[PDB]
RNA sequence: GGUCGCCUCCUAAAAGGUAACGGAGGCGCCCAAAGGUCCCCUCAGGCGGGACGGAAAUCCGCCGGAGAGCGCAAGGGUAG
RNA sequence: UCCCCCGUGCCCAUAGCGGCGUGGAACCACCCGUUCCCAUUCCGAACACGGAAGUGAAACGCGCCAGCGCCGAUGGUACUGGGCGGGCGACCGCCUGGGAGAGUAGGUCGGUGCGGGGGA
RNA sequence: CGCGGGGUGGAGCAGCCUGGUAGCUCGUCGGGCUCAUAACCCGAAGGUCGUCGGUUCAAAUCCGGCCCCCGCAACCA
RNA sequence: CGCGGGGUGGAGCAGCCUGGUAGCUCGUCGGGCUCAUAACCCGAAGGUCGUCGGUUCAAAUCCGGCCCCCGCAACCA
């Protein structure tokens, strides 16, 4: 479908070292990236500007998909959130697009971040996959500093068919996910 | 994000756009300057990406900054506390640790004036 | 009904005989109210228009 | 005092007392219980001061179980006031206790001690009572 | 893919401030970037850096002992 | 606990059932697809066509329409004229159309 | 003094109906979409994971038959 | 006319949850691809189309086991249509016919209809 | 239902008859004087002149419609 | 027993009708003036709205019960 990096490490080099770790018997059994979520949860711009679509230009920049908008379920009060009010963005790459967004995350992303020191190893779901928080988002490279209005941060979520944390973890960790501890 | 881990004015002189990190100096100014043969009144904008990756890999390494630093810092006055030493108290209480007069002023270690009847 | 939520005639454009009768919210929907509806009188259909009842 | 902590209707209707107990007809905690012979509605007040009377009797010591619990509002019109014009007030709460009801037990108190303090327990209660004692068919049920 | 919203994906070149090239796919063709996954200290082995031991410290302070057993 | 597929299938399908005509059922595998005709008062299938049985193959769309045209001749041959479709879980387009399409002018009347 | 028409529930004694100044609540509106249809989708809640972000904003995972929603009181109905 | 599979009804959990095992010849499914039809408030996930390299991992089909869920007698009793008796009274009791709920024994990992494809 | 006249700055407001100026007082801001307080005095910010369409070189000023507050009188099976 | 009103910073009163936002005077605390006190000037703190429930995204504000205070009523015999 289309040549790429992370693509052939994950399965030239990733998938046989999880084949022998765990000594899966069929072929699907190997643990294998499904999709990759990014949620900038905002709300700032509740009644505020609809100049959430800064933002959203700003993500459709990093991702190369256009973001959808996510609105207020339930009206809160204490929020200062009325029911329908758009209050977030959340983009789904899966395929190529999702191969693409991990490739310029763990090589230029990550190290871009203020004082990196490895991501946390407790952050995994329990059944395989792994969640994380950035709160910069010039830190993608694409992202020049003249771009940015005010900072803003978001939520990645990364979904595999890992039964569980171990077979995610290693899988993770083979890709180049740096881990803390 | 661009040296060490966050971009420096640009626009101003380089001996002056250094100070603004979490660890440098007019003094590591004026030297680290020299050590790479930067001109020392050009300005960031003016740096061709020659002089520039060569005083950023220098800085970087040379000295423990920013972050790295702060905690380091944080963690030398957490030592403190722990052992119990004077400081370690004067630090405790937010007081002047510094040995001062707390009759007047002190203010700045303990912040805005809380009137009593 | 209420001051604001009023009575109406639907007069047919065409005859300007109004065949209806409703009511719409004076304050939410405030422009004259356009619809199609049959017509007895002309026989087929018509572009009826709001009418102060 | 016993009544309930909160309460999805205030008043509530008189009703029937029909038929023997409905359960709660065999010992469940103790060696000794109170069972009901004829059927009342037995107040919160009385309860209370059966409860008393036998926590006095054995002065420190044993444990007191009580099987019953006021739950039915009762209601009561002001004195000297005519019929009609809305339903009385609620003035206090009973339990609907029918013949086989156990009523209370005790338990961890020799077997003298238990008798005399159910004795006098029942002595505040406004029906005739007995004094039973832990069977097999107890504990078959 | 419901184009007509989406910013194209042509290939790019991220040399970084290690002189390492990256190709890859991005919205810009051209892009640089400083340190990298090559060259970032957590990344290579441990690295020293600058954080050896924090300081002259504690008990492996030296500059001392004065005694003569 | 239900699939959407499994809330679809129940949605179309009573609202057909309804109607009390004759049901044109469809199942469209990945390799094959399969037309059969079916009176839910009895609870029986009347007349059945299908690529597997057609012993037939020729890209998914062209094949479809023919087995639904020859659904039709077995189906106008025993007297069945009157039916009402059963688009199934999928949507009315493609092969399932197709099907349709065919064996409208096959002479099913619907 | 309270009440006076309409609706929901109980009283009402397993069809319908049934009184009291019996026990509880509502209505005198509303919506040009909150209407017709075609197509698609499925809740509440819990646990786990997730920058700002909390009990609760938006995102991921697993559980979940309906305890959610259905403008409004209550009942019945209702995710086939 | 016995066996396996596919579509589809009926009985509406004795059919379900969960666990363990089995199945790719065929069917079916994941699967491969995004040119075309169609599609995503973002994403070929879904819907859709063109395919057949791979795999039964998932899903599904078929088994197996009774932890859960579900079903659940007989016997006895509550209550009761009708007919009576005792007690000042509160309430009890008798004949006749009907007869639960709970619980006990125990059952259950479905049964069947019509069509299609493939077998021995 | 039928008449009569208003909307002008934060509050009240003559400018409208007679088309060339968004003016007045009070309000807030700064400065003067002050035992201070007020009052006095100098300056200053603050408006599409209800809307929309229209005659006009130009109109808050003049017209048509419409919104809204007050007002006038009558009717209420 | 009935009907109407009320409870909000230490005192005395607004805000509730129309849900989102807590005001006024006094007192109090800190700093000025004065030899000092007051008067006077500058600056500040202080309530989680009787108490339980309920409605609502949200309650001093809307709804039910209870407690305390206030006014009216209580006649024909
Ligand atoms: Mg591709
Ligand atoms: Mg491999
Ligand atoms: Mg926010
Ligand atoms: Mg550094
Ligand atoms: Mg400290
Ligand atoms: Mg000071
Ligand atoms: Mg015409
Ligand atoms: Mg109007
Ligand atoms: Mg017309
Ligand atoms: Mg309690
Ligand atoms: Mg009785
Ligand atoms: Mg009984
Ligand atoms: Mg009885
Ligand atoms: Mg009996
Ligand atoms: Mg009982
Ligand atoms: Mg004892
Ligand atoms: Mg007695
Ligand atoms: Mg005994
Ligand atoms: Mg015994
Ligand atoms: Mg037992
Ligand atoms: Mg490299
Ligand atoms: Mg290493
Ligand atoms: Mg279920
Ligand atoms: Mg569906
Ligand atoms: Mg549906
Ligand atoms: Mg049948
Ligand atoms: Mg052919
Ligand atoms: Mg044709
Ligand atoms: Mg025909
Ligand atoms: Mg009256
Ligand atoms: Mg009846
Ligand atoms: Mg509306
Ligand atoms: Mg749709
Ligand atoms: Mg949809
Ligand atoms: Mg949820
Ligand atoms: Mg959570
Ligand atoms: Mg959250
Ligand atoms: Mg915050
Ligand atoms: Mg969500
Ligand atoms: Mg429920
Ligand atoms: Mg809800
Ligand atoms: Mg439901
Ligand atoms: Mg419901
Ligand atoms: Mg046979
Ligand atoms: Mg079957
Ligand atoms: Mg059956
Ligand atoms: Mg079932
Ligand atoms: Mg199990
Ligand atoms: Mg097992
Ligand atoms: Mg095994
Ligand atoms: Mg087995
Ligand atoms: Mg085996
Ligand atoms: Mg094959
Ligand atoms: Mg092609
Ligand atoms: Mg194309
Ligand atoms: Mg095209
Ligand atoms: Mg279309
Ligand atoms: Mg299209
Ligand atoms: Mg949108
Ligand atoms: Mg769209
Ligand atoms: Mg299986
Ligand atoms: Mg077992
Ligand atoms: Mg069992
Ligand atoms: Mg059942
Ligand atoms: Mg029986
Ligand atoms: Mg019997
Ligand atoms: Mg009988
Ligand atoms: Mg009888
Ligand atoms: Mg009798
Ligand atoms: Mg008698
Ligand atoms: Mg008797
Ligand atoms: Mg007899
Ligand atoms: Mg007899
Ligand atoms: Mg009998
Ligand atoms: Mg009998
Ligand atoms: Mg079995
Ligand atoms: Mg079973
Ligand atoms: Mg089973
Ligand atoms: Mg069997
Ligand atoms: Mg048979
Ligand atoms: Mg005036
Ligand atoms: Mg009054
Ligand atoms: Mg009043
Ligand atoms: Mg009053
Ligand atoms: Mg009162
Ligand atoms: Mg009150
Ligand atoms: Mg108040
Ligand atoms: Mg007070
Ligand atoms: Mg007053
Ligand atoms: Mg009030
Ligand atoms: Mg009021
Ligand atoms: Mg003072
Ligand atoms: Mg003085
Ligand atoms: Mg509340
Ligand atoms: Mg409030
Ligand atoms: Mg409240
Ligand atoms: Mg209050
Ligand atoms: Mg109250
Ligand atoms: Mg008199
Ligand atoms: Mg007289
Ligand atoms: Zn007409
Ligand atoms: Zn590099």
């Amino acid at each position: 479908p289309l040549d790429l990096a992370l693509k052939r490490k994950y399965y030239e080099e990733v998938r046989p070292e999880l084949i022998r770790r765990f000594g899966y018997q069929n072929v699907w059994e190997v643990p294998r990236l499904e999709k990759v979520v990014i949620n900038q949860g905002l709300g700032e711009a509740k009644e505020d500007a609809r100049i959430l679509e800064k933002a959203a230009q700003e993500l459709a920049l990093i991702t190369g998909q256009k973001p959808a908008v996510t609105r207020a379920k339930k009206s809160i009060s204490n929020f200062k959130l009325r029911k329908g009010m758009p209050i977030g963005l959340r983009v789904t790459l899966r395929r190529d697009r999702m191969w693409i967004f991990l490739e310029k995350l763990l090589n230029v992303a990550l190290p871009r971040i203020r004082d990196f020191r490895g991501l946390n190893p407790n952050s995994f779901d329990g059944r395989g996959n792994y969640n994380l928080g950035l709160r910069e988002q010039l830190i993608f490279p694409e992202i020049t500093y003249d771009m940015v209005d005010a900072l803003r941060g978001m939520d990645i979520a990364v979904v595999t068919t890992a039964e569980t944390d171990e077979e995610a973890r290693a899988l993770l960790e083979l890709l180049g996910f740096p881990f803390r501890k | 994000a661009r040296i060490a881990g966050v971009e420096i004015p640009r626009n101003k002189r380089v001996d002056v756009a250094l100070t603004y990190i979490y660890g440098i100096g007019k003094a590591r100014a004026k030297e680290a300057l020299e050590k790479t043969g930067i001109n020392p009144a050009t300005r960031v904008k003016d740096l061709t990406e020659a002089e520039v990756v060569r005083l950023r890999e220098y800085v970087e390494n040379t000295w423990k900054l920013e972050g790295e630093l702060r905690a380091e810092v944080a963690a030398n006055i957490k030592r403190l506390m722990d052992i119990g030493c004077y400081r370690g108290l004067r630090h405790r209480r937010g007081l002047p640790v510094r040995g001062q007069r707390t009759r007047t002023n002190a203010r700045t270690r303990k912040g805005p004036r809380k009137t009593v009847a | 009904a209420s001051e604001v939520r009023i009575k109406l005639l639907l007069e047919c454009t065409e005859c300007k005989r109004r065949n209806y009768a409703t009511e719409k919210n004076k304050r939410n929907t405030p422009n004259k109210l356009e619809l199609r509806k049959y017509c007895p009188w002309c026989r087929k259909h018509t572009v009826h228009r709001e009418v102060k009842i | 005092m016993l009544m309930p902590r909160r309460m999805k209707y205030r008043k509530q209707q008189r009703g029937r007392l029909k038929g023997a107990t409905k359960g709660g007809d065999y010992v469940a905690f103790g060696d000794f219980g109170l069972v009901a012979l004829e059927p009342a509605w037995i107040t919160a007040q009385q309860i209370e001061a059966a409860r008393v009377a036998m926590v006095r009797h054995f002065r420190r010591g044993g444990k007191i179980f009580i099987r019953i619990f006021p739950d039915k509002p009762y209601t009561k019109k002001p004195l000297e006031v005519r019929m009609g014009k809305g339903k009385g007030n609620v003035e206090g709460y009973v339990a609907v206790v029918k013949p086989g009801r156990v009523m209370f037990e005790v338990a961890g108190v020799t077997e003298e001690q238990a008798m005399e303090a159910l004795r006098i327990a029942g002595h505040k209660l406004p029906i005739k009572t007995k004094i039973v004692r832990r069977d097999a068919y107890d504990e078959a049920q | 893919m419901k184009e007509g919203i989406h910013p194209k994906l042509v290939p790019a070149r991220i040399i970084c401030g290690c002189g390492n090239v990256i190709e890859t796919y991005s919205t810009k063709p051209e892009i640089y970037v400083e340190v990298c996954s090559k060259c970032h200290p957590f990344y290579t082995g441990q690295q020293r850096f600058v954080d050896t031991e924090g300081r002259v410290e504690r008990f492996q302070r030296r500059y001392g002992d004065s005694y003569r057993k | 606990r239900l699939t959407a597929y499994e809330r679809r299938k129940f949605r179309v399908r009573n609202r057909i059932k309804r109607t009390g005509r004759l049901r044109l059922s469809v199942f469209r595998s990945l390799k094959h697809i399969y037309a059969q005709i079916i009176d839910d008062e009895k609870g029986v299938t009347l007349v059945s066509a299908s690529s597997l049985a057609l012993k037939l193959k020729g890209n998914k769309t062209e094949v479809a329409r023919q087995v639904g045209r020859a659904l039709a001749e077995k189906a106008l041959a025993l007297g069945i004229k009157q039916v009402a479709f059963d688009r199934g879980p999928y949507k009315y387009h493609g092969r399932v159309k197709a099907l349709a399409e065919g064996a409208r002018e096959g002479g099913l009347e619907f």
